């Protein structure tokens, strides 16, 4: 086995589509910043 | 369950010892009737030949090819750190994690009784990612961050699926595990590899193997922030750590 | 397998079995030397089950507490088991085993760093001796820390062989304010013996949950702070 | 089980007597403040 992460109060939202036994593949989304950043 | 009642330590070593073993024929058996059994999609491996496996650890630990996991490059999106299942995920209800339908956990019991930790997260949001047998079992980093503190926390090797999750109280705050603490563009960002009977080993990319051997003690490792020398950076996407028999 | 064998001495330790009761306490007190005459109620019949006789209260006058202000006073019926300097982290256990003040406080930095370069005292209390402990002096409670642990056995042989033993061990942790700066008063369970209470809080272990529990209370000034006295009982160790 | 005592730096002297092996009660001297 198990993973857990922890984020701190307003800084992600978690993608809305996820719950219970959503399957996971490394380098999907799983959370979108509240705060804009730019490439 | 004989979860209370099964010498899970001794089971794990023996485990160990076996996955550790170069025995060519046998360790090709085992590694192919694993396959087998758990359905393991071999055309992701960078090495999809069961002989290429000098021991079973090697194969568990296995790589995957680059192409079959794309990292997200988007700057605002942190992705997934591990394949598997998500078991729950949301808002932190003050201390309150959540484990299953009725059964809850603290914040502080997960960090250890670290209360200075737990302080960062209260109402913050928790992911808890499984990894099933069939998965690849290495861990990655969700975004860029600087190391600050890693814990070993000593603990139980209960087993961890849907089954214990829903049964065992404080399962995750009771169980051997490592909490990784990083600063991040999103702020400080918490990623825990918890261990469970017979994948019990837990490694670090910057430190090797944290566990075995299990020494009974909390120890604890600091890092400087990313400005000063000797600091260790993680890119989105890249290694920090796996689990392993033993 | 040593949580099994404490769980069933718990279970023996806790009936109520007049005659079977009697006759285990009667083959303890012989087989240990127990100064029954020190003892509130020297009639081993006097005592309903064999935690009860574990735990049994001492007679008033017999541990007459040290009057001046400026002695602090054993805690605990026993032999000294190591005692000293704390050389910055390291605290002594026996020849060649060194321990952490930080692993010993279950990772608590900021508590083990009120005591680097301080005191320690390790007391060991024989099965024979007085099973409750008792304040060293005057304090504020301000924090209990409960810590998941081994059942190791403690003793001589075990303090000289088993590596980080009274950090490893299942304990609770009791921090004081005092007129000498902070104290910390650690209880430290084993094979058997490996109940806790704390007269505050009653039983800690039995049951075993497996996590970290930390209380904390207010300084003396503030409402619902708790004080104890030079000589107070504060907890004692039964079986289970 | 065992009791473990730990005080501040420089704020208490044991009394020099008690060694590894030391007889306890629960009255007796186990150190005076500085």
């Amino acid at each position: 086995x198990t993973v857990i992460n922890l984020f701190a109060p307003g800084k992600v939202n978690l993608v809305e589509q996820l719950e219970s036994l959503s399957v996971t593949k490394i380098g999907q989304p799983l959370a979108v910043s509240t705060g804009h950043h730019h490439h | 369950s004989l979860q209370y009642i099964l010498p899970k330590l001794w089971l794990t070593r023996l485990a160990g010892w076996g996955a550790s073993k170069r025995a060519g024929w046998l360790t090709k058996l085992v590694i192919d009737l694993f396959v087998k059994y758990y359905k393991v999609d071999m055309k992701e491996a960078q090495k999809p030949d069961t002989a290429s496996y000098r021991t079973f650890n090697e194969f568990f630990v296995r790589p995957l090819r680059d192409e079959v996991r794309p990292i997200d490059t988007d700057p605002n999106v942190l992705v997934m750190p591990a394949d598997g299942v998500i078991s729950q995920l949301g808002k932190i209800e003050e201390d309150k994690i959540l484990q299953a339908k009725g059964h809850n956990y603290s914040l502080e019991a997960l960090l250890a009784g670290n209360y200075l930790m737990a302080d960062l997260f209260r109402n913050g949001t928790f992911v808890t990612t499984y990894l099933s047998p069939r998965d690849y079992h290495r861990v990655h980093m969700p975004c860029n961050g600087i190391l600050r503190e890693m814990i070993y926390v000593p603990g139980d090797l209960f087993s961890v699926n849907h089954l214990t999750a829903q049964n065992v109280p404080n399962l995750f705050a009771r169980n051997e595990r490592v909490i990784c603490l990083f600063d991040t563009e999103f702020g400080p960002m918490a990623q825990i590899l918890v261990g469970a009977t017979i994948v019990g080993s837990i490694e670090t990319v910057w430190a090797g193997t944290i566990t075995p051997p299990r020494e009974g003690i909390i120890k604890r490792w600091t890092w400087p922030a990313g400005e000063n020398d000797g600091s260790v950076a993680l890119l989105k996407g890249q290694e920090m750590g796996r689990f392993k028999l033993g």
